[PDB]
């Protein structure tokens, strides 16, 4: 995260660090005792999925402070429309291998309902993201979890906003544009796959997923974000299913 | 209208025709009296934050 300040430790409890073979891999977020959404793309590299590790109730990562709680991913669930390398669809659904303990300081954030997150939450101009990311494009990352305060833009905005580039991907109705265009404030690689979280009348829900963007706070640019309403149904109906062999699952998407 | 204001609900809502509205809470939760509110019914209901409750 670039520009934000340190989430208050219990006050982004829905945060989840994944890693693989103990090293930093992606952000995630606990939508209930079981199941974590993160960003498709996290999982292009991975050799052997029993090195991957969820982990709950994270805070500063240098300190064990018995608040934390690491889980195996039983399963790794991608839209068949996903293909790696490439920037549309980036959305996992991971079942972890046994639910984690709610407590002060881990706690699901709301899945809204796709008409809700549509029509209420898609206006809501400000959410919060979050992760262990890179401080600073090109710098290191964080030891503590950093949170930012970053408003959406609808698409038409975002394009005529930002400056164009020849190999720019480009920004579809799976995706949406937040942040700051003047390079002060966005997230980062190291972020991919948390949370971009909106607030609505007392509550929280999730929104958005780490994605991508042209660089980390670069001028004229902003970040770029999973549209995750568009995948509520698909994401309900795999939560309602039996567990299958194999940890990586490709899902028929819609 | 769930279209306007949320139609009036704090959490989610659904419409039934040009005049009528039902309102309805994520799992955790129940909707009040008052039809649109919805109130915790465990110790770590989604969304919340503990430590600032
Ligand atoms: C589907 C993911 O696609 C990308 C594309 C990127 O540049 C395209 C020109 C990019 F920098 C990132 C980047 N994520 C990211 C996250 C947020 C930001 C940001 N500025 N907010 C941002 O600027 C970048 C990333 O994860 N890069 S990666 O090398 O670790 C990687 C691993 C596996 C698959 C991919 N595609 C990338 C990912
Ligand atoms: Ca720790
Ligand atoms: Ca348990």
């Amino acid at each position: 995260i670039v520009g934000g300040k340190v989430c208050p430790k219990g006050e982004c409890p829905w945060q989840v660090l994944l890693l693989v073979n103990g090293a930093q891999l992606c952000g995630g977020t606990l939508i209930n005792t079981i199941w974590v959404v993160s960003a498709a793309h996290c999982f292009d590299k991975i050799k052997n999925w029993r090195n991957l590790i969820a982990v709950l109730g994270e805070h500063d990562l240098s300190e064990h402070d018995g608040d934390e709680q690491s889980r195996r991913v039983a399963q790794v669930i991608i839209p068949s429309t996903y293909v790696p390398g490439t920037t549309n669809h980036d959305i996992a659904l991971l079942r972890l291998h046994q639910p984690v303990v709610l407590t002060d300081h881990v706690v699901p954030l709301c899945l809204p309902e796709r008409t809700f997150s549509e029509r209420t939450l898609a206006f809501v101009r400000f959410s919060l993201v979050s992760g262990w990311g890179q401080l600073l494009d090109r710098g290191a990352t964080a030891l503590e979890l950093m949170v930012l305060n970053v408003p959406r833009l609808m698409t038409q905005d975002c394009l005529q906003q930002s400056r164009k580039v020849g190999d720019s991907p480009n920004i579809t109705e799976y995706m949406f544009c937040a942040g700051y265009s003047d390079g002060s404030k966005d997230s980062c690689k190291g972020d991919s796959g948390g949370p971009h979280a909106t607030h609505y009348r007392g509550t929280w829900y999730l929104t958005g997923i780490v994605s991508w963007g042209q660089g980390c706070a670069t001028v004229g640019h902003f970040g770029v974000y999973t549209r995750v309403s568009q995948y509520i149904e698909w994401l309900q109906k795999l939560m309602r299913s039996e567990p299958r062999p194999g940890v990586l699952l490709r899902a028929p998407f819609p | 209208i769930c279209v306007n204001e949320n139609g009036g609900c704090e959490q989610y809502c659904s419409d039934h025709t040009g005049t009528k509205r039902s309102c309805r809470c994520h799992e955790g939760y129940s909707l009040l009296a008052d039809g649109v509110s919805c109130t915790p019914t465990v110790e770590y209901p989604c969304g919340k934050i503990p430590i600032l409750e």
